[PDB]
């Protein structure tokens, strides 16, 4: 038995998951603390007025107590670089991102420049001074998003303002380090002037035993499940693609798994969309037109009480592809109208009706020509009653009136009508009109 | 021969006609 | 490129997020309605009134909505929708033939931008345009079936613009007054209270131009007759108080958050609180008394925001719809309240609820009278929602 | 029916439903996840929930009092800005683990494109 | 018998129930599988 | 007229393979390449010197369980790059372009298992398509519009197994299991004002569909040539050439030696043969022989793994000629041979998952 | 026999110069060649291709599969990653078929003519099975025995050679060739060597047509016997695909006076106006020597039994000659003609009929004759009676079926049909024709709309939807069971009409044999018909082929009979709505159904 079988009958759907962990503890799809069996979470209440128009005046004392200070240029002393040449100094603004725009808006500006020596060393000293006025200003909080300085001979930055508009620098003498494109640095001075088990089943073939470890977490999505009930429903619910029974084995609980047999999960969107050709499927670039349907999923929940013993939506509308009765195509949307692709006269019996009357040898051309051009004339439009036959007649040489004269073959016509009128169908008020009617 | 019978779909149907009026 | 490998992937990953809402979903709602249509729509307004008949367990109501197809002809539509007006009964709910029904179809020039009804007439209504101007209409001044030929009397159209836009408002306490904003950085006020000579040429009786940048949003006064805001792509928040005769100067002016602002709103029950929505996936509110103060910022939208409204029936309940596939319900009563480590990681307290039906951008939404607790959604997928959300919620 | 009893639909062999997720895209997050996890190792430190950082010192400033202040990056270069320590705490916050609900928002998509996209990703109408 | 014959198309011719950790197993089997124990749960 | 064994190589997953086809589109002085379709994989090959061969590029299908059949080598004229298209059991025709190493177009719509693919001489965008369903399928692979349809009251009526194009690609010949050869012409007026139309089709212009066009009567039709199945069909200037699991290969053409081929009417009841070829040990199905681009020799392989070659010229096919050329490796079975544009190299397959080469000395 | 010798003989010199011929056709076909591929090779040298590149190993899969290759010689080994490919929707099986819309005649086959290939694995222990199907084909194949080949020139050269010293020959020949396996064509050669001659493409006794050069005077009989030989009047077409041709010809009887019988003046050539022809036309019931053409004498022999009494209608039907001069030729030539016998019928009686409850005695007659076992119905075919009435000798009495208007059954048979009455609608269980199950003719019930709106599509009637097949919209996709199946388009209202089931028809025995191998695979598409005829739709038939079964299905059934001839309807078994699918009751025995079909796509609900 090869059990990378197993492994690859189980490994598939745990990955799904996984990620969607990932995701759902940074994109949710809907508080669990809302769920009817999670009632546990959201511990506080609805009761509660609130009336809005003192909701203002709890802020505006508020405000009062908020502005505890604020900031009030600033200078700066360069000491000797050192390693085991002049300096650059920029100021940087970094702005918020617009609509129009892709990523967040820097702008570069330098406040100078000074030559500092090329590599100097301590105790030699007997020097360059930056300062900087308010460049920044009260209206730039709507629009910059921060500032930084760096520093360049060789790159190094630093950022002035926090989030909250903090100044994060105080006053005294640093000593900082350098990267290039221990080691290089520099100095300056700054002055401002119950056990739970599982079993994993495959088909009887083979099996696998575990133990839950920090049990009453779900050990996928690690979901806290306080109540046996609450983890079972969740299990049973939100990973739908396994399926779980419940043993209740004395230590306190013990489930078997196993995987689901269909699991009908399938592309919800336009059905159309499977069949496209790739480089145009999932275009999500154009409005496109598709059958109406409806469809109900809640109408009336019940709200029944808790039971651990039970532990142990219909359509409107077309909800399928259609295809082409021959050709086994996708039918679009629009071809779906009127046009049946269904009538009375196949090509394929016209053109059979024909050789099949060529077989035959003791008939002169003058009869085979009548007999088919008559044929087809019937088939045209399936008489049925003995009474429509002298109208039938005074139609078909009103539409070949034409090619038999151009055929040359009348004869032959008053033949067959003689014919016919033997055959007690036509009487002999019509068989002259034919002729008279032709010319 | 035609010992053999093959399974056909068949559709029986019977019906008689009236009784006179009395 | 890179790009596509990605998006085939998110396109999965978003159908298995879809699987799992629908397999959860009866737990969270007391009603779901889906049904899909055969062009999308960008508009979603109930009409104000609703019939009940007797010895049944439904109501009748009606929605307005529009329609933007790709080349084919445009309408603008009218269905019926019967929504179940009982507490025992539990066929789906009631019949078994159908529950939507178009009823009023009527042709249109170009697709829908906007289409709004005015509340001294639900049969009038007001629609924006591909083209520099305003259409009004009244369907029972038109057969229900389309007319084959194409376009029909456009019913007192408008003048005034120079580019399409998305701002239409009328003023509640006067009749015939309406604003309009669009990409002309302009406000147009038009007053078809008395329009003897319509001749389908009225031009805007007003036009202010404040705003420098693109005007994204106008909405009058819930209480009083010349006052209202305008909201642009300036960032900017300006209040208007008509009748100072300065189509330049505002009453007032201010940034209201850092980014473009979108959408706008006021609280029909207090008379100073308005509530605004920007794409800085922020949302604020102010006070007419003192606007130097951003009162709140309700911080989960993880994109743009295009709609705000404020819910009928409730003073404290207020809704946000963004393009991020996702709508929220938050609760102003709440704020700052204490809550369990386990609560807080699911959230902040102030947030009430999120629906996670649609699997795109929600294109609009709207609440409904006669109805306590629920709204209609629409997307770009043809796809109508309604829904309700379980009472167990609130007390 | 008003009410009918509860939902049982079964029979010998049903169609299969044809899933609709393919290897191609599985090896893909099967890629993804495993340089994830060597570039986060929440599965072995972060117990599935919680993201590790290593910090490293950066700036050594020096207050006008007895104090001296450190500047602190951490390495994986998240979403996290770097942090000023004073001396007396080093040795104390050499690396940190956090809980994945707290990250900044903003910034918090850096870790994978397919965390969150807008699926048209070029808006032709408004 | 030559008449009769059909044509042919081809020739003639574990013991440690561990934890939960086998999860952590079953995923990584390659490329530096972490915790240098899940070795065990083989 | 000798070759030799200079290489030979062997699967891993021992399944047996199906395909070898030459890209003979290749510009004077490129490397030779080829490719082969095993059970679930498509392998790519390059042609060395000294008997070097060297793998370029795998693929391979997981989804499903399928067994590929055929290939053939095409090229695009927008951007002139080579391309691929295979087939197996599952009815599911693909699309490969070896440049981006991504499928760009699949095709369906047939309903059983597909035997062989063939492209126009002349055309690049038609493939003919034939499978298990009675029925021959004609696809514009650039407009992804399907043409033409053969089969039907008067078509094939069990399995057709090959066809064939004629050397100016405007005629047909189909053979299949019913021990009929038939005929279809494509220079009607009918059927080039279709291709004509299918060039031209606009799905966002028009509400209707293509209207395809359905053929039920072939021009011409005979089955007594062979008393057993038929599975192999080439054209030879106007004469035909068959095969069959009699241990014999069959020239011929229809009516008499007078009778010229564009004048035999459809009511056509005589044949005449005119030589055979003589092999041993083919006492199963589905194996198929090959010819030079140049037709000067002709090549099939044989059940116990030896080899049979002929040359196509004046010898008379009473006694033309008796090429074997053997090795006591393999005696498997050998399914299909190939040549390149010229003559210079012969590769053949082994039922055993194995491949051949054959190098040629004057 | 040593025949194969002679052939080999003669051979020698026939494979001598066909050898020199075959060789200049190599010469010629090789000389074309040379001209089309160099042609070819020209197009190819003006071409630039793309090379191809060796694999790169990108990096968005650290981990993936490798194949390598060994090297049987002294080479090394190659490893390459695999690449994934893209996954595509596939559609259930389905087989090649043509739409159709009516039935088909088929006739019964006897050689199999071909074997079926199974997966080589079921075979390998129950290879019986084969032998089993040849002996259900008595061992009769096509291709088996051939014993060679022969051109039929070799055959006629032998039987010229082979002189008397016809009969042995001939069962040798056909022993050893299943070509020609008779000695009625090795007659027929014979007496073509000894003749070697044919009067032409017209009949041994040769009719050239009316409109040709080749104008021959004839009488009647012949000139309308292809017509009389060749039409079928049931469906009213020449060589029907649905009737044998086996009937009776036009020879009947007919209303010898139907006409105005109005002496006038046809003209200024007036046949009458004239002592002699006026006189002459009452005493039959100086001419002149018009160019009376061959081809318009037999035009006056036909025309003359049309109204053997009107000179002026058939002179204006026949340009070349007068009406006096057509009086003056038939005093000529319809003087020596034989008398006609002028018979017909009264038929006074027409009080006691009208009761009519003696018809239901005798079907209550032909019931009790044998109501029990009345299941066996049985294929109408027209009874002829010449001279005695309609006894229990009838063709139809016998057949336990009612006498059709194409009997010969006189016009007052008690064995015929009255037709329906009813007013509203011949729908409900009151309609005679609705308890026989019938469908209304359009020329018996008048009252119930069948017979009017023949052209437009509306009627009251529900009972003659067949004929007009107004079938409804019917849509095409996989189904929820097996395979494909059908769907429908609009609701649909109970009891009500949907379409019907064509196919080929074949003989009972003939439907068993295919049913032998339908078995093999578990599919089919058999229906059964009546007692004689069996329908298939494997080849031909319309979408409803596809309807899958169900144990508790919303259609069902009929088989009517319209027109003489048996149909199968489909209808509704309750209220159907848009998109549901359709099933019905393929009434097998439950042994087979059970084998066969054996989903129910549904669990027990209590």
């Amino acid at each position: 038995a090869d059990h990378e079988l197993f492994l690859q009958a189980f490994e598939k759907p745990t990955q799904i998951y996984r990620f969607l962990r990932t995701r759902n503890l940074i994109a949710p799809i809907f508080l669990h603390r809302t769920l009817t069996y999670m009632s546990h979470r959201n511990s506080r209440t609805n009761i509660k007025r609130k009336t809005f128009k003192v909701d203002d005046m709890l802020s505006k004392v508020e405000k009062m107590k908020g502005e505890q200070e604020s900031h009030s240029h600033l200078q700066l002393t360069f000491t000797g670089f050192f390693h085991k040449v002049t300096l650059e100094v920029l100021l940087v603004k970094v702005c918020h991102k617009k609509r129009k725009d892709v990523s967040c808006p820097i702008r570069q500006v330098p406040t100078g420049k000074k030559q500092v020596p090329l590599n100097p060393d301590l105790n030699q000293t007997k020097p360059s001074l930056a300062v900087s006025s308010n460049e920044f200003e009260p209206s730039n909080s709507h629009m910059v998003k921060s500032y930084s300085l760096l520093f360049r001979v060789f790159v190094a930055q630093m950022t002035v303002f926090d989030k909250n508009r903090r100044l994060q620098l105080l006053d005294g003498e640093y000593e900082v380090a350098m990267q290039e494109m221990q080691g290089p640095t520099l100095q300056f001075t700054l002055r401002w002037t119950l056990r739970i088990f599982y079993q994993f089943l495959y088909n009887n073939n083979t099996r696998q035993q575990t133990e839950a470890r920090d049990d009453l977490h779900c050990p996928w999505c690690t979901l806290n499940c306080r109540k046996l009930y609450s983890l079972l429903k969740h299990l049973k619910l939100c990973h739908s693609r396994f399926i779980f029974n419940y043993v209740y084995h004395p230590k306190g609980a013990r489930i078997d798994v196993s995987i689901n047999e269909c699991y009908d999960g399938s592309y919800a969107g336009n059905p159309q969309d499977i069949h496209r050709q790739p480089g145009f499927a999932f275009s999500r670039n154009g409005p496109v037109k598709r059958t109406p349907i409806t469809h109900i999923l809640v109408c009336r929940p019940k709200r029944t009480k808790a039971s651990m013993s039970e532990f142990l939506t219909y359509s409107s509308g077309h909800n399928r592809l259609y295809f082409h009765s021959d050709t086994c195509l996708p039918l679009r949307p629009q071809e779906m109208e009127v046009d049946s692709e269904d009538e009375k006269d196949p090509e394929w019996l016209r053109e059979k009706t024909i050789t099949q009357i060529e077989e035959f040898s003791d008939v002169n051309e003058g009869e085979k020509e009548v007999m088919k051009l008559w044929n087809l004339h019937v088939m045209k439009h399936g008489f049925i009653a003995d009474n429509q036959m002298n109208h039938a007649c005074m139609l078909f040489v009103e539409n070949y009136g034409q090619k038999i004269i151009k055929k040359n073959l009348c004869r032959n016509f008053m033949l067959h009508l003689v014919s016919m009128h033997d055959f007690n169908l036509i009487s002999i008020m019509s068989i002259d009109k034919a002729v008279t009617k032709l010319r | 021969q035609l010992a053999t019978k093959a399974a056909r779909k068949s559709a029986p149907a019977t019906g008689g006609v009236k009784k006179p009026h009395r | 490129k890179e790009a596509a490998f990605d998006d085939a992937v998110e396109e999965r990953v978003i159908n298995e997020e879809y699987k799992i809402w629908k397999k959860n979903t009866p737990f969270l709602y007391d009603l779901v309605m889906t049904h899909a249509l055969e062009w999308p729509s960008l508009t979603a307004q109930w009409l104000p009134d609703v019939t009940r008949p007797e010895g049944k367990d439904f109501s009748i109501h009606r929605l307005v909505l529009g329609t933007h197809t790709s080349d084919e002809q445009n309408h603008l539509v009218i269905a019926s929708v019967q929504l179940p007006n009982d507490d025992a009964q539990f066929g789906g709910f009631g019949s078994v033939s159908g529950k939507i029904e178009i009823e009023i179809k009527i042709n249109h020039e170009g697709e829908v931008n906007r289409a709004r009804y005015m509340p001294q007439n639900p049969c009038i209504i007001a629609t924006k345009t591909p083209s520099s101007d305003v259409l009004v209409f009244d369907y029972t001044k038109h057969p229900s079936k389309p007319d084959p030929s194409g376009e029909c009397n456009p019913d007192l159209r408008l003048r005034g613009h120079q580019k399409e836009g998305y701002g239409l408002s009328w003023n509640p306490n006067l009749s015939g007054h309406l604003l309009s904003a669009s990409d002309d950085h302009t406000i147009c006020l038009w007053d078809i209270s008395a329009v003897p000579k319509e001749g389908k040429v009225v031009d805007a009786k007003t036009i202010f131009t404040g705003h420098t940048a693109v005007v994204e949003d106008v909405s009058w006064h819930l209480l009083h007759e010349s006052l209202f805001g305008s909201v642009a792509d300036d960032q900017k928040l300006m209040i208007w108080d008509t009748r100072s005769n300065n189509t330049s100067k505002p009453s007032h002016s201010v940034d209201a958050h850092t980014a473009e602002v979108n959408c706008l709103s006021f609280n029909p029950y207090s008379e100073f609180i308005l509530a605004t929505g920007s794409a800085d996936k922020t949302v604020a509110l102010w006070d007419l008394r003192n606007l130097k103060l951003k009162l709140h910022s309700f911080e989960s939208h993880k994109d743009e925001i295009f709609q705000v409204q404020w819910s009928p029936h409730n003073e404290t309940i207020l809704a946000s719809s963004g393009t991020d596939r996702r709508l929220n319900v938050w609760d102003l009563s709440k704020i700052g309240e204490e809550q369990s480590p386990e609560d807080a990681e699911d959230g902040p307290p102030e947030l009430l609820f999120i629906h996670g039906g649609h699997t795109a951008k929600i294109s609009d939404f709207s609440w409904n009278p006669n109805e306590p607790w629920v709204i209609c959604s629409v997307s770009e997928d043809n796809i109508m929602q309604v829904w309700q959300m379980a009472e167990n919620i609130y007390n | 029916n008003k009410r009918r009893k509860l939902k049982n639909k079964r029979r010998r062999s049903l169609p299969r439903p044809h899933d609709f997720f393919d290897a191609q895209t599985l090896d893909a997050i099967r890629h993804r996840a495993i340089c994830f996890n060597l570039s986060a190792h929440i599965e072995s430190l972060g117990k599935g929930h919680s993201v590790v950082f290593h910090s490293t010192v950066i700036a050594k400033r020096k207050e006008d009092s007895g104090k001296i202040k450190l500047l602190l990056h951490w390495m994986p270069e998240d979403i996290l800005p770097d942090v000023w320590v004073n001396e007396s705490e080093r040795h104390q916050l050499k690396t940190k683990v956090v809980h994945l609900s707290k990250l900044p928002k903003d910034t918090a998509l850096l870790l994978d494109p397919n965390i969150y996209r807008t699926m048209p990703q070029k808006r032709l109408k408004r | 018998r030559p008449r009769l014959q059909a044509q042919r198309k081809f020739a003639q011719s574990p013991p440690p129930a561990t934890q939960i950790s086998d999860l952590s197993k079953r995923k990584p089997k390659t490329e530096d599988f972490l915790t240098f124990l899940c070795l065990r749960g083989s | 007229y000798s070759f030799k064994c200079v290489n030979s190589l062997k699967e891993d997953h021992n399944q047996p393979l199906f395909g070898v086809q030459f890209n003979w589109h290749s510009k004077e002085g490129d490397p030779l390449v080829f490719a082969t379709v095993g059970s679930n994989r498509v392998t790519l090959y390059e042609c060395h010197s000294q008997g070097e061969i060297r793998l370029l590029q795998s693929y391979v299908d997981a989804d499903a369980d399928e067994n590929f059949y055929t290939c053939a080598w095409t090229y695009d004229s927008n951007t002139s790059h080579p391309l691929l298209a295979v087939a197996g059991s599952r009815g599911i025709i693909r699309i490969i372009n070896p440049i981006t190493m991504q499928c760009i177009k699949h095709y369906v719509g047939h309903g059983n298992a597909i035997n062989e693919l063939k492209f126009h001489p002349r055309d690049p965008n038609l493939l003919l398509s034939v499978s298990k369903d009675h029925a021959l399928r004609l696809w514009n692979i650039q407009t992804d519009t399907l043409v033409a349809i053969f089969g039907g009251v008067e078509g094939h009526r069990d399995e057709v197994l090959s066809a064939d194009y004629d050397l100016l690609g405007e005629k047909i010949m189909s053979c299949g299991m019913d021990h009929s050869l038939k005929l279809w012409r494509i220079n009607s007026k009918r059927m080039m004002n279709a291709i004509k139309e299918s060039y031209d089709y606009n799905p966002n212009k028009t509400n209707r569909p293509f209207i395809s066009q359905k053929i039920h009567f072939p021009d011409f039709s005979t089955r007594d040539i062979h008393r057993n199945y038929v599975d192999c069909v080439r054209w030879l200037g106007d004469l035909i050439l068959s095969k069959s699991c009699e241990n014999a290969i069959v020239c011929w053409k229809p009516g008499k030696m007078e009778d010229d081929i564009d004048k035999i009417k459809p009511s056509e009841s005589n044949v005449t043969i005119l030589g055979r070829f003589d092999y041993s040990q083919c006492d199963i199905w589905y194996m198929r022989f090959s010819m030079d681009f140049w037709q000067k020799m002709l090549a099939l392989g044989n059940q116990v793994g030896k080899l049979y070659v002929w040359d196509l010229e004046v010898e008379d096919p009473h006694k033309a000629k008796c090429t074997t050329l053997t090795h006591h490796k393999c005696g498997a079975a050998i399914r299909q041979t190939s040549f390149s544009r010229d003559s210079s190299i012969l590769i053949a397959v082994c039922d055993d998952a194995s491949i051949w080469r054959w190098d040629r000395l004057r | 026999k040593r025949v194969k010798s002679e052939y080999m003989r003669l051979r020698q010199l026939k494979r001598f110069r066909r050898a020199d011929e075959v060789k200049s056709m190599f010469s010629s076909n090789r000389q074309k060649i040379l001209e089309r591929t160099e042609i070819l090779n020209q197009e190819w040298k003006q071409r630039r291709i793309q090379p191809v590149h060796i694999l790169t190993s990108v990096s968005s899969l650290r981990g993936t599969r490798e194949c390598s290759v060994t090297s049987d010689l002294d080479f090394p080994t190659q490893v390459i990653p695999l690449k994934t490919l893209n996954a595509v929707a596939s559609v259930p099986i389905m087989y090649s078929w043509s739409p159709l819309q009516q039935n088909f005649m088929v006739e019964d086959e006897t050689v199999l003519h071909n074997i079926p290939y199974m997966g080589d694995e079921v075979l390998d222990q129950d290879g019986t099975f084969i032998e089993e199907l040849i002996k259900n084909y008595d061992g009769k194949v096509h291709g088996d025995r051939e014993c060679g080949f022969i051109n039929d020139e070799i055959f006629v050269e032998l039987v010229n050679a082979l002189g008397q010293y016809s009969d042995k020959i001939f069962e040798a020949i056909s022993s050893m060739f299943p070509d020609k396996g008779t000695a009625e064509e090795l007659k027929e050669k014979y007496k073509e060597l000894t003749e070697q001659q044919l009067p032409g493409a017209l009949p041994p006794e040769c009719t050239p047509n009316i409109d040709g050069p080749n104008a021959k005077s004839v009488q009647r009989e012949q000139s309308l016997h292809s017509f009389h030989t060749l039409f079928c009047r049931r469906c009213f077409k020449y060589d029907c695909f649905l009737h044998p041709f086996h009937a009776t010809p036009n020879t009947y009887k007919r209303k010898n006076t139907e006409t105005a019988l109005d002496n006038k003046p046809c003209g200024p050539q007036c046949y009458q106006h004239l002592e002699g022809a006026k006189e002459f036309a009452a005493a039959l019931t100086p001419p002149e020597n018009v160019e009376w053409s061959g081809a318009e004498a037999s035009m006056f022999r036909v025309l003359i039994g049309t109204y053997y009494d009107n000179f002026c209608a058939i002179a204006r039907l026949i340009g070349t000659k007068t009406c006096r001069q057509v009086y003056e030729f038939r005093v000529k030539e319809s003087s020596i003609i034989a008398p006609a016998p002028a018979e017909d019928v009264d038929t006074p009686p027409r009080k006691k009929k009208r009761k009519h409850r003696l018809w239901a005695a005798h079907c209550r007659k032909i019931q009790l004759k044998k109501d029990g076992s009345s299941n066996h119905v049985y294929n109408y075919q027209p009874c002829d009676h010449p001279r005695q009435p309609c006894d229990s000798s009838c063709p139809c009495v016998i057949a336990q079926n009612f006498c059709e208007k194409f009997c010969q059954c006189s016009s007052e048979c008690q064995n015929r049909f009255p037709g329906c009455r009813c007013k509203a609608q011949c729908n409900t269980k009151q309609c005679p024709c609705y308890l026989a199950v019938r469908e209304c003719d359009p020329d018996l019930c008048l009252t119930c709309g069948a017979a009017d709106h023949w052209d437009s599509k509306n009627v009251s009637c529900k009972n003659c939807s067949i004929q007009r097949g107004s079938k409804k919209h019917l849509l095409l996709a996989p189904s929820d069971v097996a395979g494909w199946g059908i769907f429908i388009k609009d609701p649909v209202q109970k009891n009500e009409f949907i379409s019907e089931y064509c196919g080929e028809i074949i003989s009972q025995d003939e439907a068993d044999r295919r049913g032998k191998v339908y078995d093999k695979y578990m599919c089919s598409f058999l229906f059964n018909l009546n007692n004689d005829f069996v329908v298939d739709a494997t080849r031909k038939g319309n979408k409803i082929r596809f309807a899958n079964h169900s144990v508790n299905p919303n259609c069902y059934a009929k088989v009517m009979m319209v027109n003489g001839d048996h149909r199968i309807g489909i209808f509704a078994k309750r209220a159907i709505q848009t998109g549901e699918e359709l099933f019905f009751d393929y009434r097998y025995s439950q042994a087979d159904a059970l084998k066969y079909v054996g989903i129910e796509r549904e669990m027990e609900i209590p």
